[PDB]
């Protein structure tokens, strides 16, 4: 459906277009596998906000309302003269953090929804400007946004995320429902570091697969017919 | 001149409209001799062809046949919802005469 | 030589500008013999055709007719905002002569 | 008329289906004289060609050979999953007769 | 042979480089007889045409004219940054001879 | 028949491989008479052309030249990584004979 998510960010629209979307920390471009960032939802969710709304460990966090994103924005970016609140379509790269991490969600009141690998420019509907902390209510629409494609999609179900939860190898969660049914090899079940390596490799595979879908959606419009 | 696919389809004998309102599930393309054609399916199992060019086609249709194959490939790749197909239902599989996309 | 669609349109008899400032709502294409054409609609109900190539067209237009059908298909799929259409109003639906796209 | 790539493939001598269910790993294209062709590979090492047009091809296939090269290029660039290839196995690399894409 | 658009442009009389480093603001295309052409603008107001094919063109240019119109349409739709245009300044609007894209 | 661009390239005397493993930095296209061509560059400064069609080309290459220009444009726009180019090095800039794309 056409549900939206929201995120305050000092990175301006020009930078986001150049970067191919809203990136997690340490990632300069959306499609650049280059060298691989750590991907771990549990670590992402427990990251502290300094200059950015949570964007570490391979995910980019969003809120479920403009009001929430704005409030969170002002606690973090109040020193910025101008920042942006990006308006983001729901799609199956998004995981509801509370649902995936369950009782172990670290900031459950935040009700965050996090994009694995960041948010492609084509998934950004538009943006608001915020001045010193004061919201400009003018919604600037993103030309590169694809409405029919994204209005047909929802966030990922939590069951697609339980195996990506990223809890510590020996954490209780891996031997409990629901995660026990999704635990990567080495996570609560039978070379050191298997759980961490598998969690990472599962995240990379998810992102590789998801990127293929985005490429298909955008690049199919560069096809110029002949004869 | 018709103003929509339904009225266009009704100008021809042995046609029907299929209302799919769904993306194409599969796209198949062949260059094999005498089977230079495309086949599409939908997830409900409905199967449609773009016919091999033949004596049932007038010269003006040759370019349109090529265009239709182009359209089905890009519709498939972009997951565009197909609204309706006009087909000749006296062929097996049904042979595409026209396509509409909306929504 | 005209510098914009409005001035171009005014060079021809029986034409008018439609101002849409909207994406295409539906795209229809036909390969049926003597109806090798495209039809587009907008959400306001406005309907337009790319005419079947015929004796009303000079040879230089044949390639441009094919290009226009290409343009409408990709505009539809990319949800590109159509600014204006220049159309012949002595056909039903109105027949596209030119298109402008701007946001 | 066949309704799927497997049945189409069975109409020809010296063919087989490869089931890949994977995106194309590499795409190569050449305009060098007598090697006007495309080559694709998959990550399993499987390698396939679209043959240079020649006397083994009938006239109706010439346009289809060009279309197939177009399809492979855009499939490569979009990372579209290739379901099956129908190939002639009396050439090295195996020569593509048909492609299917789903999922 | 020139290695860049600036050196290419200098090979011709009555040309100049425009450096835009910007996306195309509008794209207009016409199929009307004797005005089978494209026009683009940039947000600074600069306006450029791809000329109607005519006796000022040699045969080898005909395909390149078609290609250029393809390039401008896809650049427009994808918001691709145009670096430079090489144009003939003895036409109004200035007539595109070459385009470069970067960044 | 070669199975990869390196082996293809070695079939000719006046060719060499360049290994780029990089996206195209710039794309230039010209319709100017006698310079109906494309030029690409990479960020390291390497510059390549698709030659103007001429008497050094056999008829089978003419379509492949057009296809190559199509390939370079879409590779540029999609930022697809070019693996290798096979080029004729008796031209300046080096003239593309084949391209491979892989990540
Ligand atoms: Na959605
Ligand atoms: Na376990």
């Amino acid at each position: 459906n056409d549900d939206k998510l929201y995120r305050a960010d000092s990175r301006p629209p020009d930078e986001i277009k150049q970067s191919g979307g809203l990136m997690p920390r340490g990632q300069s471009e959306y499609f650049d596998r280059g060298t691989q960032m750590n991907i771990n939802l549990y670590d992402h969710a427990r990251g502290t906000q300094t200059g950015f709304v949570r964007h570490d460990d391979g995910y980019v966090s969003t809120s479920i309302s403009l009001r929430s994103a704005h409030l969170v924005g002002q606690t973090i970016l109040s020193g910025h003269s101008t920042y942006y609140i990006y308006v983001i379509a729901t799609a199956p790269n998004m995981f509801n953090v509370n649902d995936v991490l369950g009782a172990y969600s670290p900031h459950p009141d935040e009700q965050e929804v996090s994009a694995l690998g960041g948010i492609p420019y084509s998934q950004i509907y538009g943006w608001y400007r915020v001045h010193f902390g004061v919201l400009d209510e003018q919604l600037h629409r993103n030309r590169g946004y694809r409405d029919r494609y994204y209005s047909n999609l929802d966030i990922a179900p939590a069951a697609d995320g339980y195996g990506l939860a990223g809890f510590p190898p020996e954490h209780r969660a891996w031997r409990e429902e629901p995660w026990i049914h999704h635990a990567p090899p080495g996570c609560g079940n039978a070379m050191s570091n298997t759980c961490d390596e598998k969690t990472q490799s599962l995240g990379v595979k998810f992102l590789d697969e998801y990127q293929s879908k985005v490429k298909r959606q955008i690049f199919s419009g560069y096809q110029s017919e002949i004869d | 001149t018709p103003q929509n696919i339904t009225d266009l389809c009704a100008e021809y004998h042995n046609t029907q409209i299929h209302t799919l309102n769904d993306k194409i599930f599969s796209y198949t393309e062949s260059l094999a001799g005498k089977r230079e054609m495309a086949i599409i399916t939908f997830k409900n199992g409905a199967t449609f062809q773009v016919e091999v060019p033949g004596s049932q086609h007038i010269d003006s249709q040759k370019k349109a046949i090529e265009r239709m194959k182009d359209t089905l490939r890009i519709a498939y790749l972009t997951e565009a919802k197909v609204e309706k197909l006009c087909v000749w239902n006296n062929k097996t599989p049904h042979a595409i005469a026209a396509i509409s996309m909306a929504n």
